[PDB]
RNA sequence: UCUGGUUUCUCUUCAGAUCGCAUAAAUCUUUCGCCUUUUACUAAAGAUUUCCGUGGAGAGGAACAACUCU
RNA sequence: CGCCGCCAAGGUAUGUAUCAAGCUUACAAG
């Protein structure tokens, strides 16, 4: 119930989220380690943190990208096995039937 | 009604004769905006200015003041066409919604 | 939880046949990405103290296990040994000195902070290029 | 704490702006018919607010 | 399903537990039960009212409309005229101010309901009646003190909004005086219409008329009121100042 | 389409600055390979240096493990046919709009959901590295990457700026040698 | 009041330094509107005076009884002199809405459509057996005592309403 | 026109629901506290030439 | 011009009227001249020095100087010749030689901070001449 | 992560999807209410 | 419009009982059951107005009539001046004030 | 002798009240009425929303706040 | 005792092949 709870919560927050919500409070710093380069790469990033502010939407704007692409649809799930009863044949005759 | 204001305000009409204008303006609509045309429900707030225009249009000519123009009493037809728009806000700001959404995203062929 | 369970160290030969970039710790695709909590305020100060004067402490947690040093270019920090940019400096030098009309009473003389200061052969290449 | 501005910037702007016609205000345009759904709103709100007879 | 104006809670009023009901007891045999009849939009609804908030200190009085929760039916909210009256039992003190009990009948006033006040006054004694200062006497007070003195009730009287007297047809103090020297000989006149009782009158001298506004909540009369000349500044020993 | 948390990023992107301050938009540009709306994010690297936003989608940096905004290797400081001959596979990608081309993108990003932490079919090749590729890997990478790029009006000589002009000046670009996998010219 | 291909006039160098001609402000005289006098054509007419209004947001206020005399009295010719709902018998709420409930109507009042009560019906014998040209009419029933009191005088009456009597 | 007017007067004061909206919000006080909203105090027939210009 | 206050005003607004006279001129020339060449936003930043100019005469003929009354300073703030706000910002202690609102919202800026006019230039790095977006200079 | 039209990729606010019948019934005590079925006969 | 509770009436007052009232339609007294003093009955009070006029009265449904006229009885015991009756002809009638 | 606060701006839930001394528009379900079909419609009932507004509440300032209710 | 006041689609086909503004980013880049 509480997973979809928040589920169509947000689903309501976002096929009717037309109604004056605040924005965030997006203080939220994040460390990451860059642990791909390091040696004298800005020499002493051993762990570079970062301010992550999330910018500001104007609500005066249209939708921005084309909702409108189509695919066929992909590969489904491969497939389970079928394991059915030994199949049989019947006659040539109630085939004939 | 802006143009009504813009007119008094250029000076080339007064005070008097700009309260029978947008009297004249929100007791008239229809015959001088065509909206009943494309929503005709409001058509029932056009009869219901036409309506109380009587009410007030017999109370001054009530005694020695004449059958001509001059009943600047606009409040009573300002009202309704507020009334109006206090509906009319959500309605049609909904159909400008789908409208821009139709127009910068493209409709939806085969979806709902 | 112990100490000794997670300071224990792992038993193998390191498995050096993956580069050095894959073998490194991460949860992102690029480095290990996680939350903090700084105060803003000492964020901001030291920030602008390497965007000025390019030198800052490093922010770490288990990098050498003890580290306190300065980065970026390391001479010019104790050439101002250690000032930031919030302080009155121990000299005022290289000052530049603006004409100042504040009188809001001259017209098209009163500049106030929009003071522009009292400081105020490529065409042939350009010209073959365009 | 954000407050009044000086009333000479909304005319500078739209003054600026005019009919859009303009290369430099390209990307503003978008945002115009942004405002379109607003513009109910901004209607009734004008309408509510007419002066009075009374006043000049 | 629907109620017809139920209340519930059982109000606080001053003392009214079984910390004096104790003495209710004997105090149930001196109890003087009165079925207060006047004529039809009198004000004695009302007065009820306004002697149930001088009980209770929890009141909605009227802002806006009156407080007439003594006419409960659903039937008479919507048309204002009484159908049904509801028995009131509280208690009143005096002047000198211990208790009297005052189990009270408010019937209607409205003369095709001239039944149900007939059935207060075989139940009761005290018929103290209704007048409007502003309006006089009328239909239902004199067919009713003609059937209180048939029955030879205790035909006392409150006559009341002197507020609609005065703040409403605004009387000059002599000519409010002159109207209320009216109403009572009206009524002692047409009392002893029916002299069996020959020597019962009434008049304020007797204690026997109090005048009132329900509207304002006003009790009136000179035996109540050279009290208020007493307690402050007086030192006047009333009803003989009062009388 | 798709949402994010943080960039892919290689370390000459990020700038000098341990500290910096970056933005983000919930469905910002389009990617400019596949059209698909990630999550903008912009940052300043350096104080004489452009803001370089992002470029492509996290799909499409984690198809070919390069970072977010230069398109170089994520391993390297590389181009991707660099890396692709070095390791002698290409790890094919259709070239039209739908033709095999956001078919392949959606399937490829169904199929790594669970990961989200190395490439799609680079990681059993990643490993057989650094013979042939590690002689041009360029460490302490030069920063004229996040310079901003030249402005007009110095060109025409026009620029009523003067030093304001945040851009650049006196860099007049040659118009002989200056897209994801072939061909590029620099890489000849 | 403007012809077409003529853009809306540009309020900067049309009519901002253009003084407006005058108001209609019907002129007052002090000794009779004395307390109004000093700000009643102003736009907010009492809002920087913490005596008479609540403040800059303007949402209460209290006057003084000259202050509201005054304006009683320039508030005729719109105003009613009916001093009690008694004027309003059988033109009140409640009995237009028992004129709507029972599909009759006062005279000079609304006109409503029939509701869910549309057709009776009374077999012959049963409605032959109590109403023939037998009982005493003397004058007839008027539709306003049916919607004065709706009970006695009509039979089935349902979603109605009862009106009041005599302030 | 009488009678049609009360027919009117009836018909609002019988279907008079008690209002039952539940939270408030603004839409104003929601504009401004974004970084694109700016506040001024203006003429009337500025604002009013002003949004009719921008509905055109 | 309007002046929406019938007033009849007090005195001496009749010294200061040629020089808020030449202001407004100079206000309409600084509203009315074309956007071309002028790129985007420094088209609109004449408009907030004048409008600080304008200001700052009122706000030092009244405070410093004590020539007009308290009454004629009331008026031309009531009237529209000066900020009710901004001479608000300019009695506060650390900021009177204000530029305008704009570098004071911090929400107006995307990061939640107050704009690069208003840093202090002696410990701002030493050359770069930066002009505030907003209002047009520090 | 992108999930289909109703949800984040459409702003198409359409009619007979409105807030409508937005509180619950609950069947109450004096009907069939499952803790009056959990022990009838 | 409320009820407090009493467990006992000395004489004097008056009170409401709750559920004596089945074999009544107007006024009388109660006493004891034990074959006592034989209080021979108060009179019926005298309304000093004679209930003159006189509505014939019908139910709709001619199938369920035991019902209004239990109806019609209980608004015969709460109206005390009323006067109900039925006639030779079948028809119920109430005449009152 | 001590006690010592109205405005104005933002958030924070509760609304049970003519929340509003007046009164819009929509959706659904039925009956109408015009109707050729569909939206524009009609005019009654039922039940739902949206919208233009309001009421009491926590917090943060700033505005004479030190005039003084207490 | 005094209904009523009217827009759109439904017809002058659509389907291809070359030729600019409208709109779109002003980017990644030895
Ligand atoms: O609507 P218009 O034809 O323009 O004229 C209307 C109105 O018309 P309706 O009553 O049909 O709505 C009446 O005029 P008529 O009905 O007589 O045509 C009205 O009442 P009076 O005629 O009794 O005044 C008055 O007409 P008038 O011009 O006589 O004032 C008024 O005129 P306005 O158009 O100026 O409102
Ligand atoms: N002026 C004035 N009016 C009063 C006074 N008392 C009552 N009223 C008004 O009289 C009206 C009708 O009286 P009610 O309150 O119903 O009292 P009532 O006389 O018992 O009426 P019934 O119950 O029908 O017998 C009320 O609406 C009151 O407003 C009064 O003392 N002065
Ligand atoms: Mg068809
Ligand atoms: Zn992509
Ligand atoms: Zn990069
Ligand atoms: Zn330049
Ligand atoms: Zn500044
Ligand atoms: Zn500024
Ligand atoms: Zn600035």
């Amino acid at each position: 119930r509480v997973a979809l709870e928040k589920s169509v919560s947000q689903k309501v927050a976002a096929a009717m989220p037309v109604r004056a919500a605040d924005k965030l409070a997006p203080a939220q710093y994040i460390r990451y380690t860059p642990s791909q380069q390091g040696v004298a790469f800005n020499s002493g990033a051993k762990q570079r943190v970062i301010r992550m502010v999330e910018m500001q939407k104007d609500p005066m704007e249209p939708p921005r990208f084309k909702i409108n692409k189509k695919i066929p649809r992909g590969p489904p799930s491969p497939p389970a096995p079928v394991m059915h009863s030994p199949s049989r044949k019947m006659t040539v005759k109630e085939q004939q039937e | 009604v802006v143009d009504s204001h813009v007119q008094y305000r250029l000076g080339n009409v007064d005070a008097f004769q700009l309260a029978d204008g947008l009297q004249y303006i929100f007791a008239h609509v229809g015959q001088l905006t065509g909206m009943y045309r494309y929503k005709y429900k409001l058509m029932r707030q056009i009869r219901m200015c036409k309506d109380l225009k009587h009410l007030i249009y017999y109370r001054f000519n009530t005694g020695p003041v004449g059958k001509g123009p001059g009943c600047g009493f606009w409040a009573a037809g300002w009202r309704v066409w507020l009334f109006f728009m206090r509906g009319i806000t959500p309605l049609l700001e909904r159909w400008l919604g789908n409208l821009l959404a139709r127009q910068f995203e493209g409709r939806h062929s085969k979806g709902v | 939880p112990t100490y000794e369970t997670m300071f224990a160290p792992e038993f193998g030969p390191e498995n050096p046949f993956r580069t050095q970039q894959m073998a490194a710790p991460r949860n992102m695709l690029s480095g290990y990405a996680e939350p903090a909590h700084i105060n803003d305020f000492m964020f901001e100060q030291q920030r602008r103290t390497f965007a000025t004067y390019g030198y800052a402490l490093d922010p770490s947690l288990d990098n050498h296990q003890v580290s306190a040093k300065y980065i970026g270019s390391v001479e010019e920090a104790e050439k101002n040994q250690g000032l930031t940019v919030f302080e009155t400096g121990q000299k005022k030098t290289e000052k530049r000195k603006k004409f100042k009309e504040n009188d809001a009473s001259n017209i098209d003389g009163f500049l106030g902070p929009w003071a522009k200061y009292v400081d105020e052969e490529e065409q042939k290449e350009l010209d073959e290029i365009t | 704490q954000k407050e009044d501005m000086p009333p000479e910037h909304v005319r500078k702007i739209i003054r600026d702006h005019g009919d859009m016609t303009n290369r430099k205000f390209r990307h503003d345009k978008r945002v115009y018919l942004g405002a379109l759904k607003y513009m109910p709103h901004a209607v009734l709100k004008l309408l509510e607010n007419m002066p009075m007879p009374w006043e000049q | 399903t629907k109620k017809f104006t139920l209340m519930e809670q059982t109000l606080p009023v001053t003392v009214y537990e079984m910390d004096f009901l104790a003495d209710l007891m004997d105090n149930s045999e001196l109890i003087r039960n009165v079925t207060l009849c006047g004529h039809l939009h009198h004000g004695k609804t009302c007065f009820v009212d306004c002697l149930i908030e001088q009980t209770h200190p929890e009141i909605r009085k009227r802002y806006d409309q009156d407080l007439c929760y003594t006419d409960i039916l659903f039937t008479e909210q919507e048309r204002g005229v009484g159908i049904k009256s509801t028995p009131v039992t509280v208690v009143l003190p005096d002047t000198k101010g211990k208790s009297y009990l005052f189990n009270i009948m408010d019937t209607p006033g409205h003369v095709n309901f001239s039944d149900e006040v007939t059935a207060g006054l075989r139940i009761s004694d005290g018929v103290v009646l209704f007048i409007d200062a502003a309006e006089g006497v009328m239909l239902n007070t004199e067919r009713l003190i003609k059937h209180a003195v048939q029955e030879r009730l205790a035909v006392t009287v409150c006559i009341n909004k002197i507020d609609r007297l005065i703040l409403e047809l605004k009387l000059p103090p002599t000519d409010a005086y002159y109207k209320l020297r009216h109403i009572v000989d009206e009524v002692n006149g047409l009392i002893s219409m029916y002299s069996t009782d020959e020597n019962l009158i009434l008049s304020p001298l007797l204690g026997n008329v109090c005048f009132s506004s329900s509207q304002y909540s006003i009790c009136f009369t000179l035996g109540s009121f050279a009290k208020i000349y007493a307690d402050t500044f007086g030192d006047i020993n009333y009803q003989e100042f009062a009388k | 389409w798709e949402d994010a948390d943080f960039p892919i990023l290689c370390q000459t992107c990020l700038g000098e600055n341990p500290y910096i301050r970056m933005t983000k938009e919930k469905y910002g540009k389009e990617c400019k390979i596949c059209a698909r709306p990630f999550t903008v994010f912009r940052w300043c690297p350096g104080v004489r240096m452009r803001f370089k936003k992002t470029e492509v989608c996290q799909t499409c940096s984690k198809l070919k493990n390069v970072c977010q905004t230069c398109l170089l290797d994520l391993e390297y400081g590389l181009p991707i046919q660099v890396r692709d001959a070095g390791l002698s596979f290409k790890d094919d990608m259709p070239k039209s709009d739908v033709n095999k081309e956001y078919y392949t993108q959606n399937m490829e990003r169904e199929i790594s959901n669970s990961d989200g932490t190395r490439p799609v079919g680079m990681l059993g090749k990643a490993t057989s590295t650094s013979d042939m590729l590690l002689k041009l890997a360029r460490t302490t990478p030069y920063y004229k990457r996040n310079r901003p790029h030249i402005c007009s009006f110095w060109v025409k000589g026009e620029c009523k700026r003067g030093e304001e002009c945040p851009y650049r000046h006196e860099k007049p670009t040659d118009p002989d040698d200056p897209r994801y996998y072939g061909i590029n010219d620099p890489v000849a | 009041p403007f012809d077409d291909e003529e853009p809306p006039l540009d309020y900067a160098d049309n009519i901002l330094d253009v003084e407006p001609l005058e108001a209609i402000q019907l002129e007052l005289d002090p000794e009779e509107d004395a307390p109004v006098l000093d700000w009643f054509y102003d736009h907010q007419p009492l809002r920087d005076s913490r005596k008479y209004v609540n403040g800059s947001t303007y949402q209460r206020w209290q006057f003084t009884l000259p202050m509201m005399s005054t304006l009683y009295r320039l508030a005729n010719q719109l105003l009613t002199d009916l001093v009690d709902d008694n004027y309003f018998y059988l033109f009140d709420l409640k009995a237009f809405f028992t004129s709507k409930a029972l599909n009759m109507a006062i005279p000079g009042g609304p006109k409503f459509e029939p509701l869910v009560r549309d057709i009776n019906l009374q077999d012959e014998d049963w409605n032959e057996f109590n109403d023939i040209n037998k009982i005493i009419i003397r004058q007839p029933i008027r539709t306003e005592y049916k919607i004065a009191f709706p009970y006695l005088y009509n039979n089935l009456p349902h979603h109605v309403h009862l009106t009041w009597y005599h302030t | 026109s009488y009678q049609k007017l009360l027919k009117y007067y009836v018909l609002n004061a019988l279907k008079h629901r008690p209002p039952k909206a539940q939270k408030k919000r603004y839409l104003f006080r929601s504009f401004k506290a974004t970084k694109f909203f700016q506040s001024t105090k203006l003429d009337w027939v500025e604002v009013g030439l002003q949004v009719c210009r921008q509905g055109y | 011009k309007v002046k929406r206050s019938r007033k009849a005003p007090p005195d001496g607004w009749e010294l200061i009227e040629p020089t808020l006279d030449e202001l407004d001129q100079k206000m309409r020339e600084a509203e009315t001249e074309p956007h071309e060449g002028k790129r985007k936003v420094e088209s609109l930043w004449p408009i907030f020095r004048i409008h600080h100019q304008k200001t700052r005469y009122i706000f030092d003929l009244f405070y410093k100087r004590k020539a007009i009354s308290r009454e004629l300073y009331e008026y031309c703030i009531k009237e529209g010749y000066a900020d009710k706000n901004l001479i608000a910002k300019w009695k506060k202690q650390g900021y009177e030689n204000l530029c305008c609102l704009r570098c004071i919202q911090t929400r107006d800026t995307n990061f939640g901070t107050n704009c690069i006019c208003r840093v202090p230039k002696s410990k701002l790095e030493v050359g770069r001449i930066i002009e505030c977006t907003h209002c047009g200079c520090r | 992560k992108g999930e289909g039209d109703l949800s984040q990729l459409s702003k198409q606010y359409s009619s007979r999807d409105l807030p409508s019948h937005t509180k619950i019934k609950y069947r109450q005590t004096t009907q069939d209410a499952p803790e009056e079925v959990r022990n009838r006969d | 419009r409320y009820h407090i509770e009493v467990n006992r009436v000395p004489a004097g007052n008056w009170v409401l009982i709750e559920g004596v009232d089945q074999p009544i339609v107007k006024t009388a007294t109660i006493t004891e059951p034990r074959g006592n003093e034989e209080a021979q009955i108060f009179r019926p009070l005298k309304f000093n107005t004679t209930s003159v006029i006189k509505i014939a009265v019908e139910p709709v449904n001619p199938s369920e009539l035991p019902k209004m006229l239990d109806g019609l009885r209980k608004v015969n015991k709460s109206y005390p001046s009323l006067t109900t009756k039925v006639e030779e002809s079948g028809e119920h009638v109430i005449l009152g004030t």
